[PDB]
């Protein structure tokens, strides 16, 4: 459901979460972006 | 298709956001 | 440089990557989206290596 989706994104601040991961991604420009993002959400998910 | 179009537009918006925040 | 970033994002198709992430988030609506994103990117890494 579309409205279910927008509400989820709003409530969990998904736009902010992903924008900050991209900011970190453009700082590092890693050889393996999916490994980098995995470790980033791992870090976030420990802080 | 509604969910795909929403994800596509949000993806574009987040990227613009991020790119005009690293500069 | 915004330009170094823009080129990196284009070559790795990062817009498509975020788009797919959002679709998965909207399908799953996980209790812990950071844990879910970690597991999703790990899954994609494994598939890519397969």
């Amino acid at each position: 459901s579309l409205r279910e989706c927008e509400l989820y994104v709003q409530k969990h601040n998904i736009q902010a979460l992903l924008k900050d991961s991209i900011v970190q991604l453009c700082t590092a420009r890693p050889e393996r972006p999916m490994a980098f993002l995995r470790e980033y959400f791992e870090k976030l998910e420990k802080e | 298709t509604v969910i795909l179009e929403y994800a596509h537009r949000l993806s574009q918006d987040i990227l613009c956001d991020a790119l005009q925040q690293w500069a």
